[PDB]
């Protein structure tokens, strides 16, 4: 909704003797539901979202280090100590060094050496647990009546569902109301998964993959950084000095590993409302309570004009705007033939029962022509509009 | 290559205005445009920002729901639709080009002042003279002209006569929205009581004419 | 956020070299390094004189140069001329969220004239204003060059926080500047206080005048 | 001593916000002046357009996106001239000198 | 704060932008700056990361 | 090129809340997020009152708090007291090169008492000094509060540029302040000018004295 402006489109036809038609709604798609003697109904799936997923873990991929600090002792003279060795936010190593007369000890042997460097995470990836029962979605619904594109948003009915909502109905003034019974499909797409987000990016990741990342991790509140050694390594001592090996920022390694993963984005101010770029929705739509307007209007007989000429939509259909300057509340006859003499229709009219209500109205008509050479005919008699068409 | 700006003026709070920016000398449709403004005693501030096609729009939160930036690339024109006007919207507004992630070229600026204030005729208060002697023989005084709007007002002492050592300071804008100014004269000390002078405060927009004595 | 602070008023002599700084105070400035400087004469369009800290637009004189060190960007003008009498605005692209941020503005004064101390005239409320249930203190400054002033008011010893109106200095007919300061009050505050003081700051030196009921 | 500099390889880059120019189908190619500058990352593409997004025809419309590129951290590459390699060798005799 | 000896054939094949030492242009910036398919009129970039 | 900036002097009375800022260069205070604050009374050892931006050593009151947003770290002292008048220093571990860098220091003055105008005594050159071919005007500023003073010398009406030696304000034993200013001259300048004027600026109010050759 409106499906004319969405490239990936599907039409569905319900039987004459029917009440419910089943449909599937995927991201960035929409569906035109057509039933005989009922207005056509565009349905699209807008968003699939979670509001405030529970925080699970933080994984550090960028950590800056202070300069190392060393305490050392001669062989057989005890173990070296630093007070930094007791803090939980410092990275320390306990090693021994080759000491002798050449570096200030009376014995040749292993002397204790300790090294410590303060660990402070620069950038971290947040891991949010999802609750599959808290998933929301939004569905657009609109009717093909006559509306100019500039009034599509006004005419669109925006339906919200929970994981356990009831029937959601969109009522259109003058045309009744349709009923939707929908359900997300988050079984194959939403198994054991975290929402992993960086500063500007987000993904859906396997839970077991995230929990085996060889990176330091936190319990996300103020906690000590666990397994610091995945970014801070100390090398063998020389005599009294130990130099640290910083394993570097891991943003690139994570991103290359996360290419081709289901993506998550975020809203305006809403900073815990996560949009899930994936999955689909299965819906059942009730059409029996949907009615046409102006079925008892007279045929429009006055001269009409094309404000917008029939143009290819890319869906196999054509769209056009017809203006009706005179003639009161009447219905515009539209046919698509292969011959100007015999007014035999050969195309399906997506805009069921076109209507002008006020004078000078501009009404949008979508028609599905047949394959090959064709003629779009709008009107009757001398004034009728004809525009020559070719489908491939 | 220049940008001409028009649309400014005076308009009551809660009103509506549209500023305009006409561009010449380059392909207007291939350059990002944007509106800047500067308030008194305040630094410059970009408030609106539009892409070449107009498909990307950016506002500051101060004007987000009220101002609407648009561009007509056939007319090489950039518009700022200012609805729901406020007092703090009183500023000098520029339209500016944006290329290479810098603000390249500017217009001259159009002024919008919003005042609640109406046509009001002043009230004149004599100023008592004191000893501005400096050893000596000099004393100064004046007369105050409060709460008047709009500009201008013309002061003169002794209806067309004395113009020696007279200072008439310019007006000052006010939280009231009205204007005020002072006019001073300097005279010797021993001649304070030997003569008389009165101001001619004279406000055209309200047709006001007032005279006012000064004595110790 | 992002705040760019630069001096309100700097001055130099013709033939000298002058520097106007631009100190950044935001979260993360130091990321893009494309600082731009603008020149504006009164009533005309701003003119781009520098961008990307040191780079210069075509046709801009070589007397204008710009540098940076840390959170400070500096505009330096050599061979000072009377044409350089204008406002100079600093600008920096802060981040992807809020975009370019501007400084407060600096007015360069070219001393094509000698230094003039501000003469001040402070007046008491007229006995015909308290009759109208109001009272206003009037502090009038004249004959200072350059026109860069700071005004403060005091209630017997203490700075007044409400009612102070200061203008933006207007030029005279003898190539000097003038400004007006008004202090609205209520008559009871005028009578209750021992005295009020208008004092005026111009190039470090301050000048005080006093009135009393 | 002083090896010859060959290349700088950049591994940390900060970007500025992207800038877009786009046009309707059969209305020409979109242009940005940033596209003629050697420090900007740009790309040409075509996007699906129609009545729903401001175009009179349904089809591929031109679009160009450009962002200013600066290198934050870069690894330097120096060539090694083997004919310029220096070494230092320390020699000493066992003569009974105290290690001090 | 680090240095190594690397094979020239390895370094010249790095999928990273590279410069020519001077105030030179940055070549092959796309190894860290990709652009994603447009929706209608909006393209956002994919920063491949440090 | 890596040094913290912080205001020279910030003032408050007993009771309110005050904030001392510390602005560094986007690395200085932004990289490691460990910024420490020190308190030093005149003559005593500096005392660590804050470290790691907002951490508090054992024994430090709740009144001392720390914050940090980008370039700036802030020390906020609530419930100001007479014990709090001291020097306050900022410190940040820049990087692995220069390690630690300090701020210029801020003198917190607590307005325990009321405004006192400065009393000035201007002395002429001594005749016995003039017989050694030198002259020195002595301006003595006494009993003012607070101790923020602008001294200015004049040559019959004209500001004096050279020969000025002014001390920083000092604390009296009655808890007011005092300062002095000396103007060296040749005896010819003393005789060839109508008068010399030492004038004292304090909270905008100016006190003036003037002496002349006799």
């Amino acid at each position: 909704a409106h499906c004319i402006g969405i490239t990936d489109r599907d039409f569905i036809e319900g039987v004459h003797g029917g009440t419910w038609v089943s449909a599937t709604l995927e991201q960035d798609k929409c569906v035109t539901v057509m039933a005989p003697d009922k207005p056509s109904l565009d349905i699209s799936l807008q968003t699939v979202a979670i509001d405030g997923p529970a925080e699970a873990r933080k994984v550090c991929y960028s950590a800056v280090l202070t300069h190392v600090k060393i305490n050392d002792k001669c062989p057989s003279t005890g173990e070296a100590h630093l007070a930094e060795e007791n803090d939980g936010d410092n990275a320390c190593k306990r090693t021994y060094s080759d000491r002798g007369w050449g570096n200030g000890c009376g014995l040749f042997g292993k002397g204790s050496i300790v090294a410590c460097a303060k660990f402070t995470c620069a950038k971290s990836m947040s891991l949010f647990e999802v609750d599959q029962t808290k998933i929301q979605y939004v569905i657009r619904a609109q009717l093909h009546v006559g509306a100019k594109q500039e009034n599509w948003n006004t005419d669109i009915k925006t339906l919200k569902f929970d994981a356990l909502s009831g029937s959601q109905e969109a009522e259109f003034t003058g045309y009744g109301k349709a009923t939707l019974e929908c359900q997300v499909q988050t079984a194959v797409d939403f198994g054991n998964s975290y929402i992993a987000e960086m500063e500007k990016d987000s993904w859906i990741v396997d839970r077991q993959w995230a929990q085996d990342l060889t990176l330091p991790w936190q319990s996300g509140s103020g906690g000590i950084w666990r397994e610091m050694h995945h970014l801070v390594e100390f090398e063998p001592p020389h005599a009294a000095t130990i130099r640290v090996l910083a394993l570097g920022n891991q943003e690139g390694s994570l991103k290359t590993a996360l290419t081709g993963a289901m993506r998550v984005t975020k809203d305006e101010n809403d900073n815990n409302l996560y949009k899930l770029h994936g999955g689909h929705v299965s819906c059942r739509v009730k059409l029996s309570a949907l009615t046409l307007k102006g079925t008892s209007y007279k045929m429009c007989t006055d001269k009409m004009s094309f404000v917008k000429n029939p143009t290819d939509t890319g869906h196999g259909t054509v769209v056009m705007q017809v203006k009706v300057p005179k003639g009161a509340p009447c219905k515009i006859p539209v046919i698509v033939a292969d011959d100007l003499t015999a007014a035999v229709n050969k195309g399906i009219l997506v805009t069921v029962n076109p209507i002008a209500s006020t004078n000078d109205d501009e009404v949008l008509i979508e028609v599905n022509p047949p394959f090959g050479d064709s003629y779009i005919i709008v009107g009757t008699g001398d004034s009728r509009l004809t525009y020559q068409w070719h489908k491939e | 290559v220049q940008l001409v700006e028009s649309g400014g003026g005076l308009v009551k709070p809660g009103g509506s205005l549209r500023l305009s920016c006409a561009a010449s000398g380059f392909i207007f449709s291939d350059y990002y445009m944007m509106w800047i403004r500067q308030a008194p005693g305040k630094g410059l501030e970009w408030i609106s920002y539009i892409s070449s096609s107009g498909s990307q729009i950016y506002y500051t939160e101060s004007v987000k729901g009220r101002f609407t930036i648009s561009r007509d690339n056939g007319k090489n024109l950039l518009y700022l639709q200012m609805n729901s006007l406020r007092g703090e919207d009183t500023a000098l507004y520029y339209c500016a080009t944006e290329t290479g992630w810098r603000i390249d070229t500017w217009g001259q600026g159009t002024l919008v002042t919003v005042s609640s204030a109406s046509t009001k005729g002043p009230s004149v208060f004599p100023l008592a003279p004191s000893s501005k002697s400096t050893s000596g023989g000099t004393a100064a005084l004046g007369c105050l002209v409060k709460d008047y709007f709009p500009e201008p007002v013309t002061v003169s002492w002794n209806s067309g006569a004395l113009t020696s050592g007279v200072h008439t300071f310019p007006a000052v804008l006010q939280s009231s929205g009205l204007y005020s100014l002072s006019s001073v004269v300097t005279v010797p000390s021993s001649s304070l009581g030997t003569q008389t002078y009165i101001c001619n405060v004279n406000h055209k927009p309200s047709n006001t004419k007032v005279d006012k004595r000064v004595e110790p | 956020q992002a705040v760019l602070t630069q001096p309100a008023s700097v001055s130099g002599s013709p033939g000298q070299s002058i520097t106007i700084s631009c100190t950044g105070t935001g979260s993360n400035i130091e990321t893009y390094n494309l600082v731009s400087w603008y020149q504006r004469h009164p009533g005309k369009a701003p003119k781009l004189i520098l961008y990307e800290v040191s780079e210069r637009p075509s046709g801009v004189s070589n007397r204008f140069s710009g540098s940076k060190s840390g959170n400070t960007a500096s505009l330096t003008i050599s061979g000072l001329q009377a044409e350089d009498e204008a406002d100079y605005f600093c600008c920096s692209y802060a981040d992807t969220n809020i975009f370019w941020v501007f400084g407060g503005g600096t007015h360069l004064t070219v001393l094509g004239q000698p230094k003039a101390a501000p003469s001040v005239t402070l007046f008491p409320p007229s006995s015909e204003e308290l009759q109208a249930n109001k009272a206003t203190l009037v502090c009038l400054i004249s004959d200072f060059y350059p026109g860069a002033v700071t005004v403060a008011w005091k209630a017997d010893s203490s700075p007044v926080k409400a009612g102070v109106e200061t203008t933006t200095p207007s030029k005279q007919s003898n190539n000097k500047y003038a400004a007006s300061s008004y202090l609205s009050l209520t008559p009871e505050q005028w009578k209750s206080h021992r005295s009020y003081s208008c004092q005026v700051t111009h190039e470090g030196s301050t000048v005080e005048k006093t009135v009393a009921p």
